[PDB]
């Protein structure tokens, strides 16, 4: 279902506008769930383009930070995950 | 008695003879009575100052300060020591030379020896580059204004002691430095002063047999307190009139003093350059002080860039003065240097509290609470610094309200039944002096989320109003990457998206958050240095009940 | 092609422990507070815990990435943020910086280490012992994060210096330079930098 | 966004096959969210017909139960909601 | 068109308190366990808490929905599930059911109430007092959930009975019928049912 | 002496005379010596048995049991009482009649009075419907086999006492009931018995002046122990041979006894109908017991459906018998009724433990753990009930394994290197007797999720195997709404999707969950009565590590 997957990326590939080239190792949660799992969702499917369950994290990791070109450090809190859930 | 140098270099080899001279030493004179006595140390200090063994091989002549071997050097001695060398390669040991603990100039001078595995090399294996001077160059150190004398001797003593059949000559290049023929002592004719010249990097000439060699020769000249404080060409005393600021501290007047020395350095500058405040009324001790900090500069005196000190004296306020002070004094300062006279014409003038009495303004009746409309200002707007002029609003229908902003001490007025003209007798009070005034307001009246920052688009901001509106609606400001020109639906287009968080914006936490929230913006941001935004990416909108904003295109 | 510094950054940030305590030395150095530009004290505390906890081959790479072009030498000087952590409004005198290090415990540890380690004595082979390089290394990079912070000045060479000069010195001036150029022109430390930058 | 909405229905309109006509009052969560709200979702939008956030509940209510025609009671657990979230 | 019973169900289940304690009396009555068909004890406990806590106009509607067709009369009898809660394998004798109610506290409360309340005496107007209907009502619907459970038999009328007969009776037989038809043919209770089913 | 009825009805009015007769009473005789004495009660008991006041208005004749007013009735008396009536409408008070607390037959009979607001109505306002009999009909109660006598008298005594000028006649319809002319006592000629007839609902004929009226007349006849136990037309004793079951309890033999009474009712049936077990060996008390429960039936004897009891006696086992018992006895039972003789031929035969010795079967080597292959069965398969025949597998390569299922006591064998033929000497043991046996197995070998229930589609189940497979793969069963025929990817197509949860399926909780999980299925379901599914909607698939299944189309 909602499972863990590590990846390599650039902070330029985060694309927040920070002027650097430095990188990171990023761990995300992917894969859909069972799409009903209670009576209430069955009745939501009966009543209705907004809909069923999602994949999210259940906690967050420690920080990720770096230097840009222009003389300045940049910080990131709440950016990548450890454990995944519906 | 001080040493012309600090550290001495000479080489040793195996099986040199007893009585083989190593080096002369030199000690200068601060007085002609000063007889340099010389004696050796005891332990061969090794690498990282390790005592190795009692030196019994070497004796000295005090009279010339001549080092020479009493005993000879052999592999039984040099493997006895290289084990004590802590497993490190041996090329440097040294001693101490006291002349009248840690060895330093001018009480001491440490002398090195660089031993080699081979014995004394023959006369033809010695290139004329190393027959004149050793490799590590000397560093000559002379105080100014002394009994002038001799500080250096040329001859390599093992070289001529064991290869005397090579004719070797030494000389030097309106300079007091001279080299005598037939006696190779280097002398100085008259006494030096730093204040004329201070750098002498000359050249000593060596002649072998054929090769002539040129070598460096640095001399550093020292300094004294042969100087008293001095004015900078007719500048004795400044003055000014204490006018507007009246902060706890502000520099008032500034004088410059030139003492031509350097010698009282930045450590013991507290003990000598004391700004002695000459007394008067004791009110100046309540209200003024004299600050004194140096900075040292260089100047051309006789072709060199001789340096000295510059001593500035400043009058800085000591407390937040009241308004109504009207006095004058003449404050004198004595200056020590180990003694100059200074003063200052200081006059305090009071400030009138004449607010402009008659002024009128129109207010749109659709405006919301905390609505910026008009500026109340005293007669000297951008000028008060340490006076708490507080605004009171006596009325004679509750729509408007004034609190003095503590930045300008100016009034930005806010909104806190058929009544479309009123009368607000604006009362301008003070706290430290009971002096108030009053003035007449003739106010003329002319007939969706909670905050503005929650808005996101252009017409979404322009077709809907928030909490702090003087116009009923909010206002969209719109302006690269992580930059101070960001965009927001801000209330107060000169005060909300601004960079300052005044008391208009901070009563209840909904008014102008971009300059006044305490959250944590997600996005390419750069935090506002008090708080809030200094920079933010794309579009930035806010949700203040969760205490959070967002920067996102 | 990049340079050695961005690849050494790839070397550090890929290990998550280097990255986590990287962010540890990042955070208080660049949240500007009211009427400062940062906190110097928390920032230097966090640099010291970075250069104590995380092992060698990540950090000394980025700090000692050997340079061939000019932005490399820029980033070479950039290694500890002068603007918040090394530079201030003024340079004091160097003996003042020495005694202010002497009122600091860990600083005096690193300074006695550097007195011990990168010493350019008489003729060994590369002005060093070549296997006390790491002790040379754990001297200089040891000195990071206390009040005596060395950093680069000459981008075109390897001459490092702290935040002082020999102004206002008087009698101790040459001794000052005896101290000062000891950071600036060391044959042993420069041999150690070149050796670590060749891949030792 | 994801908000609460009450409704009246029949248990026949639940359509689980229970043989009754009896009823219920049912409270659901409707309305989509802000569709990005982190860097990771921006990069998911960059990489890719599966996609962005949903509306779900954050707890559940107390039980709902009844009688059918044929002599038999029927129970329901986990069928309707109190509070709604992304 | 439905009937009065489904609309009375709409009346109960729309109030969430009636619905919640409805599920309270639902749950142990229809989870079948090993070698039973339900638990009789928990089910009857939960019916008693339903007919004590939730007020009148929901429950007595569904229990006393007036009927005009046959599936109404079915659901009229269905009101407490015979199959788990009222029926068993056997009908005992009615004095046995009476003494087994007499070993129960709450049962004897409801039975003395029903002796008191729905009594068909000599000639008042509708064989009752017409304002002791509710006490009549809180008698019969009071009797639900204890071991003496009344329920319908004759779908075509309003004659209720518990789970016994006057077999194995001998000498007390007529007294048995004096008891038994007291549930079966009461003019006062039938007037109360018709009055509550007209909308009083 | 008992009363022919229980409750008596008569009406009162205002200002009736003293000495005005109300009613006669009647008391029957169980013996001719029985002289019925009569006396009244004291307090007028009101609605809900409320004592109201001392009755001083009324006297009685014991000899006829005649009630008559000694004092007259007036509004001072009837408003004195209607206040004590607790705010309830007055139409019923009553008394007690003892003849030799709570008033009941045969010790007592309560007599009612229904007062009205009016006085005694005139003779022409009385319709002939209410001149014959009162409205509430009598209920006559006669024991059988008694001295026959008189139980009823006709005349309404206030009617003829105050309207005597109307000629009123009463009579009755091979019946012992007769009505005498010129004396209106109702008599019975000879004594009745229930065993011939038991219901007499006759008609009494009334004649006024002109109208003739017909009224009901019910008589209930009682019963006695005038009967001893009796066989049902030549059925004295049954027998059977204890053969196969040997459970703790099983009904063996059953006899029927006809006592023609009803009178010992279901309460005191413990005290009289005792099954006295006549002794013998004490082993029968270890191993057998006699159960006795009645059921009462009706029969035509002389045209009525007279009822009596049927007493069955059953032999039920008392313990789990062992295998090797080989005995016989004759167990006698005495029967009380307040005394018949019964017996039973009971013989216990042992069972051979001869398992079929030579049997072979082939196993696909691709099978997974817990793989159902073959049935081990003893010679009497579906017949053992209380014997623990446990299967032990001695071997002479570990692939197979057997545990006896406790249902059939039969063996379903499971899976717990070039070895494709083996030898498993199957040892069939018991626990309560040490008798085992053994037999030869000649087993021939012929060369994705964890469980099967996680599967969802048809080919998803058929192209992938789970944990308990004897074939390597699982098997899809596929079969209205909330019904027992549901569909699942089940392992054991006769044992997994089945309705029974055996010890094959319950070792580790992955094998066959549809019949053996303990979760909570979401969906239109109906819970399995042990556990699991009894019914489920659409498709049903399971996730057992979360301990949960789902029914969803
Ligand atoms: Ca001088
Ligand atoms: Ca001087
Ligand atoms: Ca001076
Ligand atoms: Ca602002
Ligand atoms: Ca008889
Ligand atoms: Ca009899
Ligand atoms: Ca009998
Ligand atoms: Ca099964």
């Amino acid at each position: 279902g909602c499972v863990l997957t590590a990846i390599h990326l650039n902070v330029t590939d985060l694309g927040l506008g920070y002027e650097t080239k430095e990188e990171l190792i990023f761990r995300y949660c992917s894969g859909s769930c069972d799409a009903a799992e209670t009576t209430y969702d069955k009745i939501l499917k009966n009543l209705s383009k907004v809909g069923q369950a999602c994949c999210r994290p259940i906690a967050f990791d420690d920080d990720l930070s770096f230097l840009d070109d222009n003389l300045v450090y940049h910080i990131l809190r709440k950016h990548s995950a450890k454990r995944c859930g519906c | 008695l001080y040493f012309s140098r600090d550290a001495y270099w000479e080489k040793l080899y195996v099986d040199q003879a007893a009585g083989t001279p190593l080096l002369y030493v030199h000690a200068l004179r601060d007085a002609p009575e000063e007889v340099p006595s010389f004696r050796l140390g005891q332990h061969l200090y090794g690498t990282y100052r390790t005592r190795l063994h009692e030196n019994n091989w070497i004796c000295i002549q005090e009279d010339t300060g001549l080092l020479y071997l009493n005993r000879s050097l052999d592999h039984s001695s040099w493997e006895k020591l290289s084990v004590r060398n802590h497993g490190f390669p041996l090329l440097t040991v040294y001693l101490k030379v006291f002349l009248s603990g840690e060895c330093q100039w001018p009480g001491c001078a440490r002398v090195y020896f660089s031993f080699f595995n081979t014995s004394f090399p023959a006369c033809s294996s010695l290139k004329p580059r190393e027959l004149c001077f050793p490799e590590t160059r000397p560093s000559f150190r002379i105080r100014e204004n002394r009994p002038p004398g001799t500080f250096h001797q040329f001859r390599l003593l093992p070289v001529q002691f064991l290869c005397p059949n090579i004719s070797v000559a030494y000389r030097l290049l309106g300079l007091p430095f001279r080299c005598a023929p037939d006696s190779l002592e280097v002398s100085t004719r008259w006494a030096l002063d730093r204040e004329q010249r201070e750098k002498y990097e000359l050249v000593a000439v060596c002649t072998v047999h054929e090769e002539v060699v040129m070598v460096p020769f640095p001399v550093t000249v020292y300094d004294e307190d042969d100087s008293a404080p001095t004015f900078p060409a007719g500048v004795d005393t400044a003055s000014a009139v204490v006018e507007f600021k009246r902060k706890e501290d502000t520099v008032v007047a500034t004088l410059r003093v030139f003492d031509a020395d350097v010698v009282p350095a930045s450590g013991e500058l507290v003990r000598r350059y004391t700004s002695t405040l000459l007394p008067g009324d004791t009110w100046a001790q309540q209200t003024f002080r004299v600050e004194h900090w140096p900075n040292e500069t260089s100047v051309q005196a006789n072709g060199s860039f001789v340096r000295a000190t510059v001593h500035d004296y400043r009058l800085v306020l000591n407390r937040n003065l009241s308004i109504s002070e009207n006095r004058t004094m003449q404050l004198a300062v004595l200056v020590n240097d180990s003694v100059l006279l200074l003063h200052f014409n200081v006059s305090v003038l009071p400030v009138s509290l004449h607010l402009p009495s008659t002024y009128s303004l129109s207010v749109s009746r659709r405006a919301r609470r905390f609505a910026q409309i008009g500026k109340v200002c005293v007669e000297n707007c951008q000028a008060f610094s340490g006076i708490n002029v507080q605004y009171k609003l006596h009325s004679s229908c509750s729509t408007l309200g004034v609190v003095t902003s503590a930045e300008d001490t100016s009034g930005i007025l806010f909104v806190n039944p058929k009544c479309a003209e009123l009368h607000y007798m604006v009362v301008a009070t003070d706290q430290q002096t009971s002096r108030q005034a009053q003035a007449q307001l003739l106010v003329t009246v002319e007939g969706c989320p909670l905050s503005c920052a929650v808005s996101k688009r252009r017409l979404e901001c322009e077709e809907c109003g928030g909490l702090g509106s003087p116009t009923g609606r909010c206002e969209w400001r719109q302006g690269k990457g992580i930059t101070r020109n960001f965009s927001t639906c801000s209330p107060s287009t000169k005060t909300c998206p601004d960079g300052h968080c005044d008391v208009v914006e901070t009563q209840d936490i909904n008014i102008c958050p971009q300059d006044c929230l305490r959250g944590s913006i997600v996005g390419g941001h750069e935090p506002g240095e008090p708080r809030g935004i200094k920079a933010g990416y794309g579009t930035c909108n806010c949700f203040p009940e969760e205490e959070k904003c967002f920067c996102e295109p | 092609k990049g340079n050695n510094c961005l690849d050494a950054a790839k070397a550090c940030n890929l290990d998550d422990i280097c990255k986590k305590y990287r962010s540890a030395y990042i955070t208080p150095c660049t949240t500007s507070v009211s009427n400062d530009v940062c906190n110097r004290r928390k920032c230097h505390k966090a640099l010291r815990q970075f250069f104590d906890k995380v092992p060698a081959k990540h950090s000394y790479g980025m700090l000692f990435c050997s340079c061939r072009d000019i932005a490399c030498t820029e980033r070479r000087r950039q290694t500890i943020v002068p603007v918040c952590s090394y530079e201030e409004r003024e340079k004091p005198n160097c003996l003042n910086l020495q005694d202010s290090c002497k009122t600091n415990y860990i600083c005096r540890s690193r300074l006695a280490d550097f007195f011990t380690n990168c010493q350019p004595e008489s003729r060994s082979v590369s002005s060093c012992l070549k296997e006390n390089y790491a002790d040379c290394l754990l001297a200089y990079s040891g000195l990071i994060g206390t009040v005596m912070t060395p950093n680069y000045i000459d981008s075109s060479s390897l001459s490092v210096a702290p935040w002082c000069d020999c102004s206002n010195s008087g009698n101790d001036l040459e001794e000052c330079l005896k101290f000062l150029n000891f950071f600036k022109d060391n044959t042993c430390l420069k041999n150690a930098i070149q050796a670590f930058g060749n891949g030792s």
